[PDB]
């Protein structure tokens, strides 16, 4: 399924002048030095996650560093952040910072908590360290930004543990002796993390790397006509496809799920099953032995008729941002304590935060204030709690809500911004606000007030992806074939 | 030893001859315990702790050079991270942490077969150091 399939995390490094002086200043050694971390965390992933790591470029900063650097690593990671965003733009699943400054805190590296194909989430913070321990940073890093942490709540029940209990796991606090073998519950929040959609950026397979053509690196590189691998594996797998890197006579193809037993597949035939109502089908060329672009319902797009939107690929509704927040256990409460908590009350009901003077919220809308679940435990699976959990009781509920926090200066205790509070009404600054507020793209669209001509559904690249049997972009024309 | 393979001898003769008195040449001096035959002392020029005197009149004690070597015992299976020892109850007991196994390990020295026995064990997950001190 998506989760065996092979999955391609296109990885850029960003390297400060402190390490690059405390490597005498020499490019070629931080490139290669680079090259052997991505390789080494590779190794890493391959067990387990099934997930390369493709180092798409690097850069190293020989002069000196562009913007302040703090010992802070939050302030260090927004810094960080915002500059990839400001200038870096080349295509890449992960940007990670090696830190030369190294952090003055207890945890090894910062890396944001399901933030991977992102823009302003899509890396972390990696501060310097030995190769080995860097190279476990950035697993830890590259773990944190598809979703895989330590579950805190389960820690803390005993339900699931590092199998290594030698010396810990890497999750952890990175001891000196490093182990080989992940959580269970790691893979099960990659599993979690891939249904909901996140991380679709992965499935992609660069064509150049900063690695010379090898012959049996696993990747179709430039040079390189097909490549089924090391013949050692590649018995298994494309063993009439491709041998040593050449052709087997007739051929077409050297792996992919596109291309059964060495030969096209039929057209028609869906090589990624949708995780949910979020992402879409999706659907060999019919001459591409890869399987298609991964592609998801717009931002804003509902996951069913009014409640829940899908952004990034992801659902979110109130029972899921409880689920996330809190625990699976956890849902949603019902319109009751919106109106008579949101309305007014301190730490119960809250629309910004203000500890001094709380933000009242409007009985037009109560969806986007504090967040209401049901039945929420002693604590929740990430984040810390500003005090205390608030705890509030014909019909009688369970009412509870929190301040659950995050590395980031945002606060997950409230609704997170999007959750609809109505027909195109949605949470905008902790506030219902309509599509206008976000200024969503309309798609291809020929008719008045739809989309893609009202059949079809548009993509995340603002592309229509008509229904069976439409060849026309805007869906407009009908192509009976066979 | 060079001197004892020619078995029959009267006379050997010294006089002249440069020599540095070290511990591989005291076997000549213990072959001057020996010695019957004929032989004229002379004068050695080697250490500066031996002066101008003679050879036969030298002692073994005089060269201190004490041979030191290592003898394998290997008996413990077990792996280990730490091994401290600490004088105890007039017994130095040797502690060894064992890896992977959370085993703190103690061994005591007796003359019944010349080893160190063991006769104590702690609790643990994965041991990785088990420093001993004894105080009062």
């Amino acid at each position: 399924n998506v989760e065996e399939e092979t999955k391609y995390i296109e990885l850029m490094i960003v390297n400060d002048h402190l390490m690059f002086k405390k490597h005498r200043l020499s490019v070629v050694h931080t490139n290669t030095y680079a090259k052997s971390v991505v390789n080494m965390a590779d190794l890493i992933y391959k067990d387990q996650l099934k997930t390369r790591i493709v180092l798409v470029a690097m850069e190293t900063w020989a002069t000196d560093n562009k913007f302040a650097i703090s010992e802070n690593p939050l302030i260090t990671l927004r810094e960080f952040m915002k500059y990839r965003r400001d200038f870096i733009k080349e295509k890449s699943d992960a940007v990670h910072l090696f830190s030369g400054s190294q952090f003055e805190s207890s945890r090894s590296g910062a890396a944001y908590i399901g933030g991977i194909c992102s823009l302003l989430k899509g890396g972390g913070v990696n501060e310097f360290g030995k190769t080995d321990l860097m190279a476990v940073t950035l697993a830890q890093s590259l773990a944190h930004n598809i979703g895989i942490i330590s579950d805190k709540r389960k820690l803390a029940s005993g339900e699931c543990k590092c199998e290594d209990t030698w010396s810990g796991c890497i999750m952890g606090d990175t001891g000196y002796y490093l182990p080989k073998k992940f959580t269970q519950c790691n893979i099960e929040e990659y599993h979690d993390f891939l249904n909901s959609g996140g991380g679709a950026c992965l499935f992609n397979k660069p064509s150049k790397l900063l690695d010379p053509p090898e012959c049996g690196n696993g990747f179709i590189e430039t040079g390189e006509e097909c490549d089924c691998g090391t013949p050692a594996e590649c018995v298994l797998e494309g063993a009439e496809c491709c041998k040593k890197c050449t052709l087997t006579q007739d051929s077409q193809c050297s792996d992919g799920l596109c291309c059964k037993k060495c030969k096209f597949q039929p057209m028609g035939t869906v090589c990624r099953e949708a995780v949910n109502d979020c992402d879409i089908r999706e659907t060999c060329s019919g001459n591409s032995s890869q399987c298609a672009p991964n592609i998801h319902k717009m931002d804003g797009y509902s996951c069913d008729g009014v409640q829940g939107i899908c952004f990034g690929g992801r659902c979110k509704t109130r029972d899921r941002q409880c689920k996330y927040i809190w625990g699976q256990k956890v849902t949603a409460s019902d319109k009751y304590c919106y109106e008579k908590l949101n309305i007014e009350g301190t730490e119960k009901g809250n629309c910004g935060k203000d500890k001094d003077t709380w933000i009242q919220c409007n009985k037009r809308d109560v969806l986007c204030g504090y967040l209401l679940c049901t039945n929420i435990g002693n604590i929740p699976r990430l984040g810390e709690l500003d005090g205390e959990i608030t705890s509030t009781l014909g019909r009688t509920l369970n009412c509870s809500g929190g301040h659950v926090k995050l590395e980031e200066d945002v606060d997950l205790g409230y609704v997170e911004d999007g959750t609809p509070c109505g027909p195109q009404m949605m949470c905008l600054e902790h506030r219902c606000l309509p599509v206008a507020s976000f200024n969503f793209s309309t798609c291809l669209s020929s008719k008045e007030g739809t989309i893609c001509s009202g059949n079809g559904v548009c993509s995340n690249e603002l592309k229509c992806v008509c229904n069976r049997h439409w060849i026309g972009s805007d869906c407009n024309t009908y192509f009976p074939h066979n | 030893d060079i001197f004892k393979g020619l078995d029959s001898l009267t006379n050997v003769d010294l006089r002249g001859n440069s020599f540095n008195c070290d511990c591989k040449l005291k076997w000549l001096v213990e072959w001057l315990g020996h010695t019957n035959a004929t032989v004229e002392d002379i004068y050695c020029e080697g250490p500066p702790e031996y002066k101008k005197r003679k050879i036969n009149s030298l002692s073994s004690k005089d060269f201190d050079c004490i041979i030191t070597e290592f003898a394998k015992s290997q008996d413990l299976p077990y792996q280990s991270l730490s091994i401290d020892t600490f004088s105890y109850l007039n017994d130095e007991y040797v502690v060894i942490a064992q890896p992977f196994t959370g085993k703190c390990i103690f061994l005591e020295w007796d003359h019944v077969e010349k080893t160190f026995r063991n006769y104590d064990n702690i609790t643990g997950t994965s041991t990785v150091v088990c420093k001993p001190i004894v105080i009062e």
